[PDB]
């Protein structure tokens, strides 16, 4: 929509009333900013500048970038943190304690019965919470004794 | 899926083999978060016991609270640099 | 029915805050009152189930902190103690909201006043419903943020913008210690949950227990306006009357007492803190009752009345009688909320809108409804037998002598003075405004009328609760052997038996005998013998009057000697450190040294064969000298620079 | 009487009030979308397609390759 | 390929912005389309690129494991090894987000040379981002001092009246000090023959040689994060530096020192850190107390916020030097929280008020809530966030740091609670004054907050609240990585 | 009365006795929205709430101590 002949109309209107301070059909393209000859680039400055000189902080050029480039990016950060299938180390430890409880009590049917009923969303929520589940035996076994080999990772005493 | 802890005590390895030294550091950490989780479960019992017992919580939760206070000082992340860079036998 | 009781005011607060422009003014006040009304109903339903049917509720939303062993969740439990705090807060706040519809009718900013006013109610509900000490802190801070906006509501009034800052900062001093106390709870116990922490009270060391609760006490002093941090209480009158009708009855003021009551399982095993709590109450009750008798402002007197009546709740805590203090807290939320609303109607009724009680007189016939509300409230505040004040206030004072300790005996007289002083300044307030010869211009009286029905409805509802409510709710809290394990009373501290049996007959009537005798004696002197009460004659009585009228000079000592001094320390650092030595040992000092040295050097660069010849020959001495003498030449070379 | 006139008519669904609700409604539906997508795919959330967490076995090779070069 | 994509893209982007603008110098007068509307077609390219850099880290984020111990995405580029762990992921993520906001903050308040300004901001953002993803002390230093070259020129070219005074301060304070860190980095390269993180983490040095190394590195840290008594450069720089410079300086650059403690002190000088920890607490706590009392007696608007940032960076240092996970996690969250609230305040103080009334004296302004209500709303909210309000992310950082100090040292660490009271005094006294009493008689009524200025505040407020309400978005990532720094033996 | 310049000052709350011309139209538009939100709170509240004294029976707790003894 550069329209050089239409472009001279705007400068003509400036020449029609040369004095100053006593557009709907205006646009460009990305390819115009590079390969236009100096004759055209020279004139478009004149038409644009004195149109401004006639005179609420809108159409600043950042609207189509931040609302299209930056805002979806922050949504993507929001999406990743909420919905990433990542085990945190503390959450991994909670799963591991149950697994080490399962293996060391293979002669305990009640623990094995309750572990199978502990769904994927009921693992780390062992407690008197909203969820309806039977985990009293699980809590009892964990209170019974330790289920780690930390003392086996330190072979030296004082 | 659920990758396990490669149990490797520092006293078994030579620190020059970097791959081994990484294992002994990771193993000491992953056995410290399990102790913290076992603290949470133990304390998850103390809260339920205290509420249900009511006025009886000084007798129906006596051992649970006693064990929790006994295990509290050392059931926290201690890090590997403490035991890696020190030899208790000396 | 739990999640509805907590977050409904928050929804109402936001609607007027952001959609208020689109829903007008009148249609924006009633929606906010609608949101609170839902919460009032939901609280009674919970109160029916919790206190009577012994059902407890808990809605765990999601986790908040998961740093190793320290786990804190956004949970809100509703147990017996929690509902016994929801009754004063939610019920009065609805009445304050109902009162504010017609009180603030002329204010140009109504879509904003009810946005903060309900946000205040929600901020208190979170405080008295958190199931861990941190959720309590989230509510605890937001009483201050809500109060700071409400106290400084008219932000074009200098005395009111400054008053908001004073109310915000002194509370933060309390909140500074509460944070420190919370940290020692995580250090010693590993969690801040009520269940985990309270289950360990008998197994934790006394010193570690003392340190935490001393911090709670300092946090409570700011909120309950006790001695040493009570300057903000009277400065809060700069806000609208509904703000004072809500903050000083079942809100920010009382929030100090609730924190200490919630910590009964920890507070019991430290006798030293319970002594400090007891002594703060006695002094604050004694001092406030004395200041209130010579103040000459209708809202200052009532504001000082709360500080005395809150102090009565403190001494009840100090004797390990937590049930008595909680019950007197509920009662006081009704015969002190009613006083402010009725007083807020006296100021509204008079067309000059005066607040000094010395410009009133002979209003009883003109506004008999507003008088009747005050008179019933005043008798209840004076603990006349048969009313709600009697069933709560007297028994606390009964038990000051009922502990039979030295500290208990001293505070008994401080309570007994304040028990009489309560009967003395109450008569003074009513006589100066309803039984005195007119002072205001006669043009006022021919326009001195009552207000509309909206402003009247809450006061009548509170008037009934100020007579019967104390009798109906006595046995729930003060009954013999009632199961209230939410508040722990150690078996060695159960002195309720001796209080109700071993007190002579004289003590049971003594506060009334001095209250009734003292009031009438003062009433005659005020009426027929007023020449005595012109205190400008006796310089001793003029200095005394000018002493308590300035509130024990504590406002003058705080402003001129601590804030003024505290600001000066900041000026000393700014001048002698920030712009002082650290500028001499910095860009300004190093510019002088560089200019000094570079001045000496530039002289040396000058074209002269003889000059460059001597230095070449001089350097030959380095080879000659034994190299142990390099440091001396270095010292000499610096000397020549000068 | 005060006789204060009403102000200009306002659109409560203007550009500045609708957007906060749209962010609220979008998150809840996607949350419920993710809640179901885990059971129907054995605990794998909606971001299953964009990638997956790298295993320890793969990463230890890079560390061992890199710790040989530094030595 | 993160670093390889990141450097190459910006280097390509820099050349693109160089070619388009400087082609028209020639002998001809600047009648060009690109410079029409204040170089709008060359600012938009710069704003797009800063947004794209955020997309680069996200590509490598979805592969990041929150459970594997050690450095991930280990890559060798320019004979330098680059790795990402739990701590480096969030600081790189935060740094890149402040890129677009720094450019967008100065979108229409510069007198000229927007192409130079845009390239300078991007170079500062990328070099800061690259600083968290290196794997040796030498490479840490290179990206720790390369920022001086654009930062010294940015302040001088686009500064206030006293820009000459401030341009020297930023250049010399951060060079006369970081050089003392070059000595300690060199000592490692002599006695160990490598500065690689993993190589030097496993080597213990003599009791004396750790002290000499700790002093040389703590000197370069105590200056970069302003710590008393070498804090006397930031307030001058913040007053004079442009809005883009002030956003990046107190948003990311001052957090490099907190991250510098993680890499350079805790693992490899672990023993001497326990010896210096009581010393750090005396220095830090007095920094907290003094920098909050000094702020009371200030006058300049942007200087007032400058000293506020110092106090909330003393809390970070108190927390990080605690020897527990509670202190370390909260110190890192507070850095993230302070990475949004502090830049937001400079937008209100030095980016909205200054851009309209062109003055920085607190005596003029008061009662701005009368004709600038939207400005007051964000003034009050960002004031309560900056003071440690529970619903904000500052509180989570400030609670855990204070609690972390108490665990390490219950006696002196109790004084860390002063941040709860002191931060309320100097901050609200600014917010109370700016929104109190009648509208000032020295200020004409002007436009309220525009769409551009609203956008920045809304996108600097939301991350602060999200971390505050639900910090497990941040804690879960850090829990494994932060657990390595802890040094303790329990028998 | 007087002039308060509400022409350009457009806060979220209006300010200076502001009431829009179509205030009745938006009034119910919020009551409809607000009433739905409360219903959501009652549906969410009852679904998730629980009694902390009834989740674990007395027999189960009476054995937990014997395990930890
Ligand atoms: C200012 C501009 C506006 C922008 C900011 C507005 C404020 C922000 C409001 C939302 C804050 C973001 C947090 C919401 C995201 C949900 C967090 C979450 O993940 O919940 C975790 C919870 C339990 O964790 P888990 O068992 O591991 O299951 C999740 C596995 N993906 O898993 C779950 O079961 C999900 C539970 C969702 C609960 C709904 C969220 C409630 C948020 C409102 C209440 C906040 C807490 C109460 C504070 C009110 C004051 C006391
Ligand atoms: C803060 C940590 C403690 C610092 C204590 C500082 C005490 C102090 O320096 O007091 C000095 C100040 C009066 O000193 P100055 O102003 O020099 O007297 C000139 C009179 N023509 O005196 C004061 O400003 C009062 C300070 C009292 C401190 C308690
Ligand atoms: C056109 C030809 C494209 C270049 C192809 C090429 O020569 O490859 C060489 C190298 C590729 O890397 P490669 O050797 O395979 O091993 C990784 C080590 N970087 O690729 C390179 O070496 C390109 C490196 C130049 C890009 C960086 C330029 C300087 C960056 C300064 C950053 C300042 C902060 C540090
Ligand atoms: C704006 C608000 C900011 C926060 C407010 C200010 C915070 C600092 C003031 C309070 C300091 C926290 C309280 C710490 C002292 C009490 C701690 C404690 O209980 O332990 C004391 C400790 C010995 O431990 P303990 O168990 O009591 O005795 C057993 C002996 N076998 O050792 C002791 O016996 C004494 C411990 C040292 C006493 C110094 C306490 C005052 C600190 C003042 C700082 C300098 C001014
Ligand atoms: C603009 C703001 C942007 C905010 C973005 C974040 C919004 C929340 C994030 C998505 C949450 C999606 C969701 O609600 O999932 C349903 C969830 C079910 O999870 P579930 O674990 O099964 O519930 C039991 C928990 N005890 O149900 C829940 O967990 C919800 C529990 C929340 C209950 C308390 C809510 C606090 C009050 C908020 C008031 C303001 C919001 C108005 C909500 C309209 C309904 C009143
Ligand atoms: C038990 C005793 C309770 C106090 C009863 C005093 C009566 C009173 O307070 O009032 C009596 C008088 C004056 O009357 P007024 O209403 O205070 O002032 C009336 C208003 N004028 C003065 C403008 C007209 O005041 C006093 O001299 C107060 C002394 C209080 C301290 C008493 C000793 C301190 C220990
Ligand atoms: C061991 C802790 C290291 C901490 C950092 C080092 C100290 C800070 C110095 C900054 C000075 C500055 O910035 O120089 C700025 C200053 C002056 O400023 P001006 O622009 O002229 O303004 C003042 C305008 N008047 C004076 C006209 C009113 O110039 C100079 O004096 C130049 C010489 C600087 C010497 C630097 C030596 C560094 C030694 C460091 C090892 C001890
Ligand atoms: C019935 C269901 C509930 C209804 C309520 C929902 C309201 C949703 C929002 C609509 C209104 C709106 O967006 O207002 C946003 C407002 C108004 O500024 P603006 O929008 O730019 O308009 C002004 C610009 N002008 C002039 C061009 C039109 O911004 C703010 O300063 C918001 C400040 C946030 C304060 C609270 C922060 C959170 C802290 C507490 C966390 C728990
Ligand atoms: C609760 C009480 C709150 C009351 C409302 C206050 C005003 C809110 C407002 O203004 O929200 C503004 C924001 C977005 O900003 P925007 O694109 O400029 O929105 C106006 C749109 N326009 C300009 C076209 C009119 O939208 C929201 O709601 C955001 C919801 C949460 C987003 C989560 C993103 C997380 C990214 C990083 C996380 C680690
Ligand atoms: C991340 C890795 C980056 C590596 C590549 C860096 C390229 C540098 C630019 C070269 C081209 C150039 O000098 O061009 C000059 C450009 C553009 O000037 P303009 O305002 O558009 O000119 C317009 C002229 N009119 C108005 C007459 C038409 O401005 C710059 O100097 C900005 C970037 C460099 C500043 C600091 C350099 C010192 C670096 C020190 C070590 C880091
Ligand atoms: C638990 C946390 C809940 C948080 C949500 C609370 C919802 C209430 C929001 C209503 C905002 C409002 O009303 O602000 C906007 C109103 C508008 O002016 P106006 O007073 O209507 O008078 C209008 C006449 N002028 C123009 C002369 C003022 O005020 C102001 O500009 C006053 C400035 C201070 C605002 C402080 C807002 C603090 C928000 C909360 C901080 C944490």
């Amino acid at each position: 929509a550069f329209n050089l002949q239409l472009e001279k109309e705007i400068r003509s209107k400036i020449d029609s009333l040369p004095k100053l301070n006593n557009v709907t059909n205006r646009k460009l393209s990305l390819t115009d900013y590079l390969f236009q000859n100096a004759a055209n680039q020279a004139l478009y400055v004149d038409n644009e500048a004195d149109l401004k000189e006639l005179d609420e902080n809108e159409n600043e050029g950042w609207e189509k970038i931040m609302y299209v480039g930056f805002v979806p990016t922050m949504i993507l950060i929001f999406a990743i943190v909420l919905f990433k299938d990542d085990k945190s180390i503390d959450e991994w430890a909670m799963d591991e304690l149950l697994l080490r409880l399962k293996e060391k009590n293979l002669s305990d049917v009640e623990l094995i019965d309750e572990l199978d009923k502990l769904s994927k969303s009921h693992v780390g929520k062992i407690g008197a919470s909203e969820i309806n589940k039977r985990d009293a035996v699980i809590i009892e076994r964990i209170l019974n004794g330790e289920y780690d080999q930390l003392s086996g990772l330190k072979k030296k005493e004082l | 899926d659920h990758v396990r802890s490669p149990n490797v005590s520092f006293d078994d390895i030579d620190y020059n083999n970097s791959q081994d030294l990484h294992n002994a550091q990771e193993s000491l950490l992953r056995e410290q978060w399990i102790r913290v989780s076992a603290l949470k479960v133990c304390r998850k019992a103390l809260e339920s016991c205290y509420k249900t017992s009511g006025p009886n919580h000084y007798e129906d939760c006596r051992e649970i609270a006693e064990k929790y206070l006994n295990m509290l000082p050392d059931h926290r992340i201690q890090g590997f640099l403490g035991y890696q860079k020190n030899d208790p036998s000396k | 029915m739990i999640l509805l009781c907590i977050f409904t005011p928050f929804l109402g607060s936001l609607i007027s805050g952001f959609f208020g422009r689109y829903i007008g003014v009148n249609s924006s006040k009633w929606i906010v009152c609608l949101s609170i009304f839902v919460s009032v109903v939901s609280t009674y339903i919970l109160f029916i189930d919790v206190i009577f049917n012994e059902i407890e509720y808990t809605y765990n939303i999601m986790n908040w902190l998961n740093v190793e062993y320290l786990v804190v969740d956004w949970s809100f439990t509703i147990d017996k103690l929690s509902v016994s705090m929801l009754v004063p807060v939610v019920t009065v706040s609805f009445l304050v909201h109902l009162y504010s519809v017609s009180y603030m009718s002329h204010d140009p900013h109504q879509q904003r006043f009810f946005s903060y006013l309900s946000m205040f109610t929600f901020a208190m509900i979170v405080l008295v419903t958190g199931d861990n000490y941190l959720i309590l802190f989230v509510g605890w801070e937001f009483i201050g943020v809500a109060s700071y906006l409400l106290i400084s509501f008219w932000f074009t009034r200098f005395n009111a913008v400054k008053s908001g800052l004073s109310a915000l900062l002194i509370n933060r001093f309390g909140d500074a210690l509460l944070v420190l106390g919370l940290s020692y709870l995580v250090l010693v116990t590993g969690s801040v949950n009520y269940n985990t922490v309270f289950a360990l009270g008998s197994y934790l060391d006394v010193n570690m227990i003392t340190v935490i609760l001393i911090c709670f006490l300092v946090a409570s002093m700011a909120k309950s306006a006790q001695l040493g941090l009570h300057s903000w209480l009277l400065l809060a009158m700069e806000g609208p009357t509904p703000v004072s009708s809500l903050l000083h009855a079942a809100c920010l003021v009382i929030a100090g007492v609730f924190l200490l009551m919630r910590s009964s399982p920890l507070l019991e095993y430290t006798p030293i803190v319970l002594l400090l709590i007891l002594w703060l109450g006695g002094l604050s009750t004694l001092i406030s009752g004395l200041i209130a008798m010579v103040s000459n402002d209708i809202k200052k007197i009532i504001a000082l009345s709360t500080m005395s009546q809150v102090g009565i709740m403190m001494i009840a805590i100090g004797v390990s009688c937590y049930n008595l203090a909680l019950f007197h807290l509920i009662c006081h939320s009704f015969f002190k909320a009613l006083l402010f609303m009725s007083a807020g109607s006296v100021i509204h009724s008079i067309i000059s809108e005066y607040q000094d009680i010395r410009m009133y007189g002979g209003f009883r016939q003109f506004i008999p409804l507003a008088y009747t509300c005050i008179f019933i409230a005043s008798l209840s505040l004076m603990a006349i037998p048969g009313l709600t004040g009697f069933y709560s206030k007297d028994i606390i004072i009964e038990s000051m002598y009922g502990e039979y300790t030295f500290s208990g005996f001293i505070i008994y007289w401080f309570a007994l003075i304040s028990a009489t002083c309560t009967s003395l300044y109450s008569i003074r307030l009513i006589y100066y405004t309803f039984l005195n010869n007119p002072n205001s211009p006669k043009y006022i009286y021919i326009n001195l009328k009552e207000n509309d029905i909206v402003l009247i409805t809450p006061m009548i509802i509170l008037t009934i609760l100020s007579i019967f409510g104390g009798y109906l709710l006595r046995d729930i809290y003060l009954g013999m052997g009632s199961p209230f394990n939410e508040l722990f009373i150690h078996p060695n501290n159960l002195s309720l038996i001796e209080t109700e049996f071993s007190l002579p007959s004289i003590l049971k009537v003594l506060p009334l005998i001095t209250g009734l005798g003292g009031g009438l004696i003062l009433l005659l002197i005020y009426e027929f013998n007023y020449s005595l009460f012109l205190v400008y004659n006796n310089k001793n009585l003029s200095k005394l009057y000018s002493f308590f009228n300035q509130k024990i000079m504590f406002d003058q000592l705080l402003n001129n000697l601590i804030l003024r001094s505290g600001l000066n320390i900041g000026w000393l650092l700014n001048v002698h450190i920030d712009r002082g030595i650290l500028q001499l040992f910095g860009p300004l000092g190093l510019w002088k040294l560089s200019t000094f040295i570079s001045s000496k050097l530039n002289k040396l660069v000058f074209l002269n064969i003889g000059f460059i010849l001597e230095i070449i020959v001089l350097s030959w001495l380095l080879i000659v000298f034994k190299v142990s003498l390099l440091k001396y030449i270095l010292l000499l070379i610096i000397f020549i620079i000068l | 009487d005060h006789h204060t006139p009403l102000g200009p008519a306002e659109n409560i669904f203007n550009k500045w009030n609708v957007t906060p609700f749209v962010w609220l409604f979008a998150t809840v539906g996607i949350f419920q979308w993710d809640k179901s997508h885990r059971e129907s795919h054995d605990g794998k959330g909606i971001l299953d397609f964009l990638g997956e967490i790298k295993v320890k076995e793969s990463l230890d090779t890079y560390f061992k390759e890199y710790q040989t070069k530094v030595a | 390929m993160l670093v390889q994509n990141l450097i190459i893209f910006n280097i390509i982007g820099i050349v693109l912005l160089v070619l388009l603008n400087n082609n028209n110098n020639g002998i001809l007068n600047k009648k060009s389309l690109l410079t029409i509307k204040n170089e709008l077609k060359l600012k938009q390219i710069g704003l797009i690129i800063s947004i794209i850099n955020i997309l680069i880290i996200i590509e490598n984020w979805i592969g990041f494991n929150s459970n594997y111990y050690g450095f991930q995405n280990i890559e060798r580029f320019l004979n330098i090894y680059w790795g990402i762990d739990g701590i480096s992921l969030l600081l790189v993520l935060l740094t890149l987000i402040l890129g677009p906001i720094a450019i967008l903050s100065n979108w229409k308040n510069l007198k000229g040379y927007y192409t130079y300004y845009v390239i300078s901001i991007n170079m500062l953002v990328i070099l800061m981002a690259l600083n968290f993803i290196c794997l040796d002390l030498v490479s840490f230093y290179i990206l720790f001092e390369s920022t001086l070259a654009p930062l010294f020129l940015l302040i001088g070219i686009y500064g206030a009246n006293n820009k000459n005074k401030a341009a020297y301060y930023v250049l010399i304070y951060t060079l006369a000090s970081s050089l003392f860190m070059l000595l300690s980095i060199v000592i490692y390269y002599i006695i160990i023959n490598s500065t690689d993180y993993i190589y030097i983490n496993n080597i213990i040095l003599s009791i004396n040689l750790q002290s000499l190394l700790f002093i040389g590195i703590i000197i370069g840290i105590a200056v970069k994060t302003p710590l008393m008594p070498v804090h006397t450069w930031l307030p001058t720089v913040h007053s004079e530096s442009p809005l883009g410079g002030s956003i990046l300086l107190a948003g990311v650059i001052l957090k490099l020192a907190i991250y510098g403690v993680i890499r350079l002190l805790l693992p490899n000088l672990s023993e001497i850190s326990m010896m210096f920890t009581p010393i750090i607490y005396i220095i830090s706590i007095l920094t907290l107390i003094y920098s909050s009392l000094i702020t009371l007696k200030q006058t300049d608007l942007k200087v007032i916020i400058a000293y506020s940032s110092i106090s909330h960076l003393a809390v970070c240092m108190i927390g990080i030097f605690a020897n527990n996970l509670i202190g370390i996690n909260g110190s890192l969250i507070l850095c993230l929280a302070h990475g949004f609230v502090s830049p937001a305040l400079f937008i209100l103080v030095g980016g909205i008020l200054y851009d309209r009334y062109h003055n920085r004296l607190i005596n003029y302004y008061q009662g701005l809530s009368t004709f600038m209500p939207i400005f007051s709303i964000y003034l009050v909210v960002f004031s309560f966030c900056n003071t440690g309000t529970p619903l904000s992310g500052n509180f989570v950082g400030e609670f855990l740091s204070i609690t972390g100090a108490v665990i390490r040292h219950p006696i002196i660490g109790s004084l860390t609670a002063a941040s709860v009271l002191l931060s309320a005094c100097y901050q609200m006294k600014l917010t109370n004054r700016l929104t109190g009493s009648v509208f000032s008689q020295y200020l004409h009524i002007t436009n309220d907050v525009t769409n551009r200025e609203i956008f920045l505040l809304n996108w600097l407020l939301i991350p602060t609240i999200i971390i505050g309400i639900y910090p497990s978005f941040v804690t879960n990532i850090l829990n494994l990585a932060s657990s390595t720094l802890i040094y303790s033996v329990l028998i | 009365h007087h002039i308060h310049t509400p022409s350009y000052i457009k806060p979220p709350t209006g300010g200076w006795n502001f009431t829009p011309a179509n205030w009745k139209q938006n009034t119910v538009l919020v009551l409809v929205g607000f009433t739905a939100c409360c219903v959501g709170l009652y549906k969410l509240g009852e679904a998730g709430s629980y009694n902390p004294k009834l989740k674990y029976k007395e027999e189960e707790l009476s054995r937990w101590n014997q395990s930890a003894k």
